[PDB]
């Protein structure tokens, strides 16, 4: 039993602590009830994913026993979902409500605490039919209630009942549930939470093809200015590959670089992959070439190898490797579910390649347009030069009949008022900032103005006595 | 933080041998995957027969 | 001041990036372990190729060697605080740090030599410990330590003369900047430091000379050489004993481009095979070709890829791909046409490089100042 | 998508369809936002049967998209069809909202009461008060008094 | 009661809006 | 009954002065540092006239929270302290100040340079360490 | 295919069809291919002869042209057709860009002075 005891210290340790830490926390709730401002709720909500996995049997068995000391049908239900403690000889009086405080029924942002964590436990637990039991129950209540305060934790027990249904494979049963809460959402209340909704709903027209449905929400439905800066994260993502599917790549890049800025930096590494993987590809169908520093990042090496070959094969102009490429990595394209983006670079490869040939040549023989760009033939050489100088990928004419194309000599670029162009949009944006930076400037200032230099009670009383002696 | 545990974490599976550690300005003319110089050299005078 | 012996990190490496170097090094680089007791490197260094399952009998007896020599400075340590003192306690503590430096990991050597930099109180000896650091910093290529005791070195120099350890410090400094890929500064650095040459212990005169020719013609413009390279007597004199380098240089100038591709070839094998230059061997010559390249371009106008197919090294159709590709890259200032056969020179103006790389460093600074703001306020 | 059959000129078969959207006007309201606007200019149609049961959808519709005066010209236009039930989620939003607008539109006819006033709408009036007899009924008097001041009657 | 209240806080509003011109307007004035 | 359209006006009233009072709070401290601001310099003038305060040495302090100072080009005093400063921070040779009139200690000012090294200054024996020394 | 100019695929595929004729959906296509082919050659090219232009796509010697030259430019000439593009005489000019070029900088003194 020697294995035993040394596991016994270690879980004895880890429950005693968290207790304590849901004490803690469930003060602050009370707290933010106390002072009628629900600014004090996010403070233990934050921490919730720290301590998500900090909780055991034993941790949430005194807890409902512990917080629901009034005889609720908490005991009549919750008690068969978690298996109770066998009889330990080393027992504890565990009430962290007193008198008056145990008998009083509990309020419901503590209620919404509590409930919510014997859903995330589960969760961890892999129990999932349970999990979307309680789930209900929980969320079942909190909308009947309309609690200013239990807005911030609703939007949480909001985004975990998704993700129940995730596991439980629904999705389709729980779509109808947000777009009816996001219908209260806008109305009834008015913000903080139809921001997590709106990614929720957003998110399960993705997890399906469902893009033709799905722009229509974001062109109706808008977002809070205050998402808490986490909740934006996955609001841009998401919006940058629905115009990423519709050709409206101008926007797909600036929607996801704002987005990767606004993600975490230490966590969340495992969507950095996912938002970086579509960033490249929206950037290659655009023609601009993707940085080479996030190719080498430790946490990116391995994810977007099979992404920065395809990134080889359309900097360079030959279409032959980017066809090489994708029956080397076509799979993985499938397995992310955005190989129906690629199949579309074939375009683009050409551009590239038609860009840079006619950038380097001047006066390049037809037939051998075709060798380069690994054509296949030079009577469908022409339409594509011929097309490649509508769009402005290349600028100077062709000759038909001799069967040359020719290049125009693009010089003196600074004349030009494209310069000025490229200024303005630096100059607008860097004088943002700097009113921007002002905005914080205003908010430091409190109570920093009764500051006496050095004293008034002494310089009073000398000035009187001098002035005495100078009169006589 | 408030970390997304929604969006998959891909296995890391890096070589932590310190295989580069090298900071430069790495731009993309690096990597245009060409065999050596010497080679393409040596094959080119007698290719030409010279 | 052989202690950090470079010429180890030179084995490690032909032993180790070269996936086809694995005969000859055998040879000398485990008399060098075994001697002096090497044991913190062995544990690495039976970790690139393999186990190499017949190896603990040897170090049987290397391992009890280093246990007692390290009791014997702590015995003496103990003397050394009560006996003379200030100057005996400080060899005594360096002493140890040399030997722990010479051995194995930083770790305590690192811890060693910050212990002893408190208590000694003599400016230039504060020099020979920061000098140190440079060394095994320079041994494993640690930025993150060579970077700090850089400005250490010469904010102490700026305190008293010192310039032979400023002029040492040059050639230090001078190497980092040929490990990074920053060939300018090197060139710089290198070329004052050819005619004072005191740091034997790296890289020996005969290869100085070499690195300084081969980081040169990279760095600067062809007046430059003039007076620099060309006419400089300390670096002539050296080349006599080195016929393959100096027909390398000497070719760019006298244009005899046949023979400089030639002297190209030999140097990029040299380059790959050699530490410290492997690492950008690559684009030491590609951006050696576009050198060359323009060097012959600027003079003409008109000239014809058949001429140059000739008389810059064999080859038509490689003169076409070759040139091809650099002007895609935006360097090369030239314009091909195939029909004729010809290539004809174009005079961009010293401002649309300058513009656009003006937006392109203003766009990496500006991307920077964004990412500050969102750090700061969540 | 099943609203897609609104343009065969079969009045019959069309009626059909706008029974069903009621039912999927939450789910999946979102295709028809902008793109279908027939709903309105059928329930301008003489082909009758509807004009009322177009109207809850018409008016339905542009609940979410947030053009509350949209919502109430057309939430009238069911009539008794509209709002007999009640008791409800829904109800309460586009009532909030009648007795937002007459109050803005009984403020205003006060500075001119001697003639020329605007015509307010029979049928919104009779909404207010049908709330307003609701309060009575409902006996709560302290509310019944502040708005009775606040639509100036 | 709730008139006393909806009715008051209108006052509430339509008071603040009253010092953001006396203190945005003072600003113009101190700093000449 | 009507605790709809009732309690939901009241609640958007609510949160429409929320954060109207967040941006005042922030409006009314910018304004009051410029206030303040302008109260110094227009103090300051007023402020710049009164008696400046002699430079002295005390070279040894007495009883009675009493201390003797020599002043400046001027002849010993003996002059009361000021209360904010204790007399056990009052130490031997420092430099010290005077009111204007009414001599009283008011700030114990930068120390005064030691005299020994004032002869390590006029001598220059150059600093030396065993580094070099040769032989 | 039709997103980049191969066009010579186009009617490769256009012989062959996985469902059927599909002729219903092709004849739509007809007017998106030629009036994009027309637009492309517009450009400042020289002249082309009723030789390529006639035998290219399908037809070896109709009338459509001559009904697609009518109703397009391509003036009738000595077997001469040219295409003329300048796009110079609107160019270089600044009195225009002046009206946008001074709303412009007086908004970088707007959002420069005054208080936001």
């Amino acid at each position: 039993k020697t294995a035993a005891a040394a596991a016994e210290h270690s879980q004895r340790e880890l429950d005693t602590v968290t207790l304590e830490d849901i004490k803690e926390h469930v003060k602050q709730l009370e707290k933010a009830v106390s002072g009628k401002e629900p600014r004090f709720v996010l403070r233990a909500l934050r921490m919730l994913p720290s301590t998500s996995r900090r909780l055991n049997h034993y941790v949430l068995y005194k807890a409902v026993q512990g917080f629901f000391t009034s005889n609720n049908a908490t005991r009549d239900f919750l008690l068969p979902f978690l298996e109770e403690p066998m009889d330990t000889e080393a027992d504890l009086q565990f009430r962290p409500r007193t008198g008056k405080a145990a008998s009083t029924p509990l309020l419901p942002e503590v209620e919404a605490y509590l409930q919510l964590l014997v859903v995330i436990f589960m969760m961890n637990s892999k129990r999932y039919k349970e999990a979307q039991k309680i789930s209900d129950d929980l969320m079942q209540k909190i909308s009947t209630q309309n609690r200013r305060a239990l807005d911030l934790v609703a939007a949480k027990c909001y985004y975990y009942h998704a993700r129940v249904y995730e596991f439980l494979d629904k999705l389709d049963v729980v779509r109808s549930f947000l777009h009816a809460r996001l219908r209260t959402a806008t109305l009834r209340h008015d913000a903080d939470g139809q921001a997590t909704l709106l990614n929720l709903l957003l998110r399960n027209y993705l997890h399906y093809s469902l893009y033709d449905q799905a722009e229509k929400l974001v062109s109706k439905s808008v977002f809070p200015e205050q998402a808490n800066n986490n909740e934006w994260a996955r609001y841009l993502y998401y919006t940058g590959r629905i115009k990423a599917i519709q050709l409206e790549y101008s926007e797909a890049r600036r929607t996801m670089t704002n987005a990767l800025r606004k993600a975490p930096q230490h966590t969340a590494v495992g969507f950095k992959q996912t938002v970086h993987k579509l960033l490249i590809v929206v950037e290659l169908l655009l023609g601009e070439i993707p940085d080479r520093l996030q190719f080498r990042q430790p946490s990116l090496k391995r994810s977007l190898m099979p992404y920065f070959l395809l990134t080889q094969a359309v900097r360079t102009g030959n279409l032959a490797k980017f066809n090489q490429v994708l029956d080397q990595f076509g799979e993985k394209f499938q397995a992310d579910g955005t190989y129906t983006l690629i199949i579309r670079l074939r375009h683009n490869v050409i551009k590239t390649g038609v860009r840079m040939i006619s950038l380097s040549y001047s006066r390049i023989s037809l037939a051998d347009i075709a060798q380069k760009l690994q054509l296949d033939s030079p009577e469908d050489a022409e339409f594509i030069v011929a097309k490649a100088i509508r769009d402005g990928v290349i600028e100077a004419s062709i000759n038909h009949e001799k069967g040359y194309v020719q290049s125009k000599e693009m010089i003196d670029i600074y004349s030009t008022r494209e310069p000025q162009l490229a200024f303005h949009q630096r100059i607008s944006f860097c004088l943002d900032i700097h009113n921007m930076s002002v905005k914080a400037m205003r908010f430091p200032p409190k109570s920093y103005n009764k500051d006496l230099e050095s004293a008034e009670e002494r310089r009073e009383r000398e000035q009187q006595d001098l002035e005495f002696a100078k009169e006589m | 933080d408030d970390e997304f545990e929604e969006f998959p974490a891909e296995d890391w599976a890096g070589l932590d041998e310190d295989e580069d550690a090298h900071v430069w300005e790495d731009n993309w003319d690096d990597d245009n995957v060409e065999d050596d110089f010497s080679n393409q050299l040596r094959a080119e005078l007698e290719k030409h027969g010279y | 001041p052989k202690n950090p012996d470079l010429r180890i990190a030179q084995l490690r490496f032909l032993l180790s990036l070269p996936e086809h170097r694995g005969d000859a090094a055998v040879r000398d680089e485990l008399m060098a372990a075994v001697r002096d007791n090497n044991m913190a490197p062995y544990y690495e260094a039976l970790c690139k190729s393999l186990d190499w399952q017949i190896d603990v009998d040897l170090l049987n007896k290397m391992k009890k060697a280093n246990e007692d020599e390290l009791k014997r400075l702590d015995e003496e340590l103990e003397d050394a605080e009560k006996n003379l003192g200030e100057s005996e306690i400080r060899d005594a503590m360096m002493a140890k740090a040399e030997y722990l430096c010479r051995i194995g990991d930083k770790e305590g050597a690192l811890t060693a030599f910050r212990k002893t930099y408190d208590k000694t109180v003599a400016l230039g000896h504060r020099l020979d410990i920061v000098f140190y650091l440079l060394r095994i910093g320079l041994f494993y290529m640690d930025n993150d330590l060579i970077t700090r005791n850089t400005e250490k070195a010469k904010s102490l120099i700026e305190e008293g003369g010192d310039w032979d350890r400023r002029n040492r410090l040059k050639v230090y400094q001078g190497l980092y900047c040929v490990a990074i890929r920053d060939f300018k500064q090197a060139a710089e650095l290198f070329l004052d430091t050819v005619s004072t040459f005191t740091s034997y212990e790296l890289m020996d005169y005969k290869t100085f000379v070499t690195y300084t020719v081969y980081v040169s013609m990279i760095a600067l413009e062809r007046p430059d050489l003039r007076e620099k390279v060309i006419k400089g007597a300390e670096i002539l004199e050296v080349l006599h004993s080195l016929p393959a380098v100096r027909q390398y240089l000497f070719s760019l100038y006298e244009c005899r481009y046949s023979v400089f591709f030639q002297s190209l070839a030999v140097v990029e094998q040299e380059m790959k095979k050699d530490w410290l230059f492997a690492p950008h061997y690559r684009y030491y010559v590609r951006e050696m070709r576009i050198h060359a390249y323009s060097q012959l371009l600027e003079s003409y106008r008109s000239l014809t890829l058949g001429y140059m197919a000739e008389a810059f090294g064999v080859g038509v159709e490689f003169i076409d791909q070759e040139l091809s590709r650099f002007i895609a890259a935006g360097r090369l200032h030239c314009k091909i046409d195939k029909v004729n056969e010809i290539v004809e020179t174009n005079r961009p103006d010293s401002k649309n490089w300058q513009y656009q790389e003006t937006i392109k460093k203003g766009d990496l600074l500006l991307n920077r100042v964004q990412k500050l703001s969102r750090v700061i306020n969540m | 998508g099943i609203i897609s059959l609104l343009d065969e000129d079969e009045p019959q078969l069309k009626e059909f369809a706008l029974h069903k959207l009621n039912a999927v006007v939450n789910d999946f309201w979102a295709e028809i936002s902008e793109s279908v606007d027939k709903i309105e200019v059928l329930y301008e149609d003489e082909g009758f049967r509807s004009r009322q049961f177009a109207a809850l959808v018409a008016s339905k519709v542009f609940y979410h998209l947030g053009a509350f005066e949209e919502s109430l010209n057309y939430a009238l236009g069911a009539g008794d069809l509209f709002n007999v039930n009640d008791n409800s989620e829904y109800v309460e939003t586009i009532i909030a909202k009648c007795i937002d607008h007459y109050t803005k539109q009984c403020v205003e006819n006060a500075d001119l009461p001697e003639g020329e006033k605007k015509p307010i709408d029979q049928r919104l009036e009779g909404i207010v008060n049908k709330m307003f007899q609701r309060c009575l009924d409902d006996h709560k008097y302290k509310q019944a008094i502040g708005i009775a001041l606040e639509t100036r009657r | 009661d709730l008139y006393s209240r909806y009715k008051k806080l209108q006052q509430e509003l339509e008071f603040l809006e009253v010092q953001e011109e006396y203190i945005k307007d003072e600003q113009k004035n101190l700093k000449k | 009954g009507l605790r709809q359209y009732y309690l939901s006006k009241i609640e958007e009233l609510q949160l429409i002065v929320n954060d109207k009072s967040q941006n005042l709070r922030r409006l009314q401290a910018q304004r009051n540092e410029l206030n303040a601001k302008v109260r110094l310099l227009r103090e300051e003038l007023q402020l710049l006239q009164e008696q400046g305060s002699y430079v002295g040495e005390v070279v040894r302090a007495m009883d009675k929270k009493k201390v003797l100072v020599k002043v400046h080009p001027e002849g010993k005093f003996v002059v009361d302290v000021d209360k904010n400063i204790d007399i056990n921070d009052v130490t031997p040779n420092c430099r010290v100040a005077l009111r204007n009139d009414s001599y009283t200690l008011h700030k114990i000012l930068p120390n005064k340079v030691d005299p020994l090294v004032s002869l390590m200054m006029v001598e220059k024996v150059p600093d030396s360490t065993y580094e070099m020394i040769g032989g | 295919y039709l997103m980049e100019g191969s066009y010579n695929k186009v009617f490769l595929a256009k012989g062959n069809i996985p469902a059927e004729s599909y002729t219903f959906f092709i004849d739509i296509l007809l007017d998106t291919i030629r009036d994009e082919i027309a637009g492309c050659i517009e450009k400042a090219y020289e002249k082309i002869l009723f030789t390529e232009a006639t035998r290219i796509l399908f037809f070896n010697t109709p009338k459509k042209m001559t009904d697609y030259a009518k109703k397009r430019g391509w003036v009738l000439g000595p077997n001469n057709y040219y295409s003329f593009a300048s796009q110079q005489q609107k160019p270089e000019d600044t009195t225009i860009p002046s009206t946008e070029l001074a709303k412009q900088v007086i908004e970088y003194a707007r959002q420069l002075e005054m208080i936001v």
